[PDB]
């Protein structure tokens, strides 16, 4: 019923398939590199700002096939920062589809309220028109309470520019006295980034001939499974999306294995970490020797509480900081 | 003569491109490590005209086993003044671990925020390329292409920060790789585009 | 048939009792003070001398109790270094007595051969008449290579002097090369003393009114069942070593609670001491940060091995040195 | 006044002997340590006229527990100049736990094999009266008597080189001790006999 999930059941042959993958491992997150629009509309002999509508066109029916799938959380490219040195003519087109397909959002509010879709946007968005960013900021606004499925959208973004953004909030953090820098961890990071509310993606699809990841989530697709596929996004169909699904499946057992041992491995080496300074402050001043009353066991435990309370004030500010927003005003 | 080194940087020579740095990730490590396939392929990267090789497994197996495999190399190079045979293989090798990846970006960012905290430095100062800079490869280029091998999709934790625009090759096993499967790869490669954006 | 353990089978209640019990856990080794034979003797109206003649007469009988409970290794307290200060009529009659004693055991060879029977003399023996040190070796030489079952007789012993021996041997290994000084450890000196061939006692018994140990196996019982008995030694009977049994077996899981958790947390501190000289030598000469390549793992496994190479060797040295008997010839 | 403190000094001095060093052995720890009625033991040992008192247990509770203790001691010594109060008790009082026995013993052979090594002294110099002096009680005589609280029929690893002598005197729990109790442990120490060998 919405502009932006269309409504409509798989077919017989897409619910039977469907329901014996389902008896296995199923993603939770998936990410799609929408790529290949120009060359569809070349292809098609329309217009490039035609190619990019069935773009979006494309997006729609492949939320609706994740959900009918059960896979209720989804984060797109949609428009590099990179994106910017297209022509006027161009980079004017995809301003204008954004501004009519979000504001579109909006006049289908209430039916994101009944389906409960909350809609993100992740990016450096201050590059973005500014009545766009108010325009963006309504719909995250209003949908912000919502729980039932997530769509991220990643518009102005690249993944350099949010590691760096979230390297510069623990910067931040130091700079205000929230922080300090020892504190810094791969799974602070993690929290300070603009996808920190959603898990890793489980599958990476990127359509078109390409194999490469572009700048997008490169943190967070280091253990998620890869999948390159030629077909161009506005031809994209669910036998593509299965195909992909398929190839989770395939490595869904070793891949979990090695997301097991990496963070088997990181939290033994921060144990190790930890250790050595608990006894670099019990080396110094006096000599350890310990022992029954289990002294390093207790400097251990304070070490890390002390550092649990201080990240999480940190964050309870970065979000507080995030959520300040006079544009969706 | 050999010679043979004069074909082999033909070959090089004629592809359309060449990558300068060059990602070897084995995604399946063998009981007893396959040095010499990786010697090999690390050996024909160089006589081919890559500057670069970083060897990569998730387990950190060829990083633990570093002397074998730089020994494998150097010896499968002399055929087809050691020292300067042993540190141009220092300089152009790198063997790296998951470490090498997000932890080192952890420390690049404890580095900065250390400065942050002396007054040293501004959170603003800290644009990507500043970023960049701060990382352990400061001064080596970025992967070109990567040939992933094994069966596993997934680059596995390498480099997050620098495959931003690597090309990503996958060669279903490195267990008795030839030379035209690798010149093969190289051939893609080459005829690969990237438009940045535009 | 033997001199030294007595002939007879259980009478019907022993046996019935022995029964009950054995389906609980058995004492493995059971150390004895065999106190009281001159109050005995005293008691009775007999010479000092027949006291002490009685308590060796109890000590075969209950050899036999113990086996017939199958608890096959027995150390008994048999004279004291401080026993020398008594008179030279006491000291000549307790000195004559072993004389009498050991020597039968020779005559009664080829039986200690047949029933497997293992003798072994703990103390510092340099303090007794040159004849009794070759007799005792002669008996202990025999019996050398039986295992059926094992009695550990302490003559001129005192714990204290064993302890100060076990030091000595391990400081001799260190002035011969042997061993680091940082090679010692608990279980090192558990290899140095007199008693090591056998396990730590499960009971210590002490009869008469006596609540002291009178510095015996004070290293070996820490955590054994200590009984104190009222009974004088010549008169003990079955059913006193059988309540010493039941109160072992009242103990038992508590005393093996503790046992363990001594053994875990002497393991637990020797890591961390290990796991700290491993980073003293890679904090010094560059610094560790490892990391994947596990290069701290690899340190602490060539640490305890080279570590166990050389109190092996030691070991080796040391029972040479303890086989080395010029007085069994 | 108080009096009191002339009364309990009559009491020790009316036994045949009294402990000059005592130790208390709690072989069952409680859930929440009774650190008031170990608190009472030691106060009641001081105003007998005892010099020493070790307090132990094999899980080293109390030595983890060690200032809520000497709270407690202090609390109770009051009744019936707070730095003197503080220090008399720091050098009367220890807590022990099993490191103290064992543990120890193997520091002063590491020592002493450590001027073996650096031709400082000879093994042979090393008698059982040179051990004594080389452990961490060297300036403090052996435990004359042990009261062992608790259900366990063990010393637990309790300073087992100076336990050679110590007579050991057991009761079913500290957990409601009184004096009279603790007074009648005395008696049956009073009436101990030492033959010393002969
Ligand atoms: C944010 C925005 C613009 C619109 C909002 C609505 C929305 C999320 C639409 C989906 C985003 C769509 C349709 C396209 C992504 C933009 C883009 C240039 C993708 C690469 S296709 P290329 O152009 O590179 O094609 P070739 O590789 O063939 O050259
Ligand atoms: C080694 C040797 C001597 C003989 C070899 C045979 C042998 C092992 C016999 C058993 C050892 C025997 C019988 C007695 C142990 C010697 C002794 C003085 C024990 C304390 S009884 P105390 O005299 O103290 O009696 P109270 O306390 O009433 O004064
Ligand atoms: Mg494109
Ligand atoms: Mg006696």
């Amino acid at each position: 019923g919405m502009s932006w999930i269309k409504e409509g059941e798989l077919s017989l042959w897409e619910r039977f398939c469907a329901n014996i993958i389902k008896a296995g491992p199923m993603p939770k997150h998936i990410a799609f590199i929408m790529d290949g629009n120009r060359r569809y509309a070349k292809k098609c002999q329309v217009e490039r700002q035609e190619g990019h509508s069935q773009g979006f066109n494309k997006l729609a029916e492949t939320l609706r096939w994740c959900l009918n799938l059960g896979i209720l959380e989804v984060t797109v490219y949609a428009f590099s920062i990179e994106n910017f040195k297209r022509s006027k003519s161009e980079v004017d087109g995809l301003m204008d589809l954004a501004r009519q397909k979000f504001s579109r959002l909006m006049e289908e509010k209430e039916k994101l309220q009944k389906h409960g879709v909350c809609i993100r946007v992740l990016g450096d968005l201050h590059l973005l028109p500014l009545d766009l960013q108010e325009l963006i900021a309504q719909a995250v606004q209003a949908t912000k309470n919502y729980n039932k499925c997530f769509l991220n959208v990643c518009f102005a973004y690249t993944s350099r520019h949010e590691i760096s953004n979230a390297v510069r909030e623990m910067a931040w953090g130091v700079e205000q006295g929230l922080l300090d820098p020892s504190d810094i961890s791969e799974s602070l990071l993690d929290k300070c980034l603009y996808t920190n509310r959603s898990p890793h993606p489980d599958i990476l699809i990127r359509t078109s001939g390409e194999v490469r990841l572009s700048d997008f989530l490169l943190w967070q697709t280091s253990h998620s499974c890869l999948v390159f596929q030629p077909v161009l996004w506005p031809e994209y169909t669910f036998w593509n999306l299965f195909e992909a699904i398929l190839q989770f499946q395939m490595n869904h057992s070793v891949l979990q294995k090695a997301r097991d041992m990496y963070a088997e491995e990181r939290k033994r080496q921060q144990l190790e970490r930890d250790q050595a300074t608990v006894t670099e402050q019990l080396l110094r001043e006096g000599l350890q020797a310990s022992g029954d009353a289990q002294l390093r066991r207790t400097r251990l435990h304070k070490l890390s509480a002390r550092r649990e309370e201080r990240v999480q004030g940190f964050l309870q500010a970065l979000e507080l900081k995030r959520a300040d927003w006079l544009a969706r005003l | 003569a050999a010679h043979h080194r004069m074909r082999w940087r033909a070959d090089g020579r004629s592809l359309e491109k060449l990558p300068v740095h060059m990602g070897l990730v084995i995604t399946e490590v063998e009981q007893e490590p396959s040095f010499s396939d990786i010697a090999s392929l690390v050996v024909w990267c160089m006589a081919v005209g890559i500057s670069y090789i970083s060897v990569y497994d998730h387990q950190g197996i060829f990083k633990r086993n570093n002397s074998r495999l730089m020994d494998e190399i150097l010896k499968q190079q002399q055929e087809l003044d050691k020292d300067d045979q042993v540190l141009n293989c220092h300089l152009a090798v790198k063997v790296l671990s998951p470490e090498d990846g997000k932890a080192d970006i952890v420390r690049a960012a404890q580095d900065f925020c250390q400065l942050v905290a002396q007054k040293q430095k501004r959170p603003t100062d800290l644009d990507v390329d500043t970023l960049a800079s701060l990382l352990s490869s400061n001064g080596c280029p970025d992967p070109d292409l990567v040939l992933k091998f094994g069966p596993v999709d997934s680059t596995l934790g390498f480099l997050p920060w620098h495959i931003r625009l690597t090309e990503i090759v996958s060669l279903p096993s490195h267990l008795n790789i030839s030379y035209e499967d690798f010149f093969s790869a190289l051939r893609q490669y080459a005829a690969c585009e990237q438009r940045l954006g535009k």
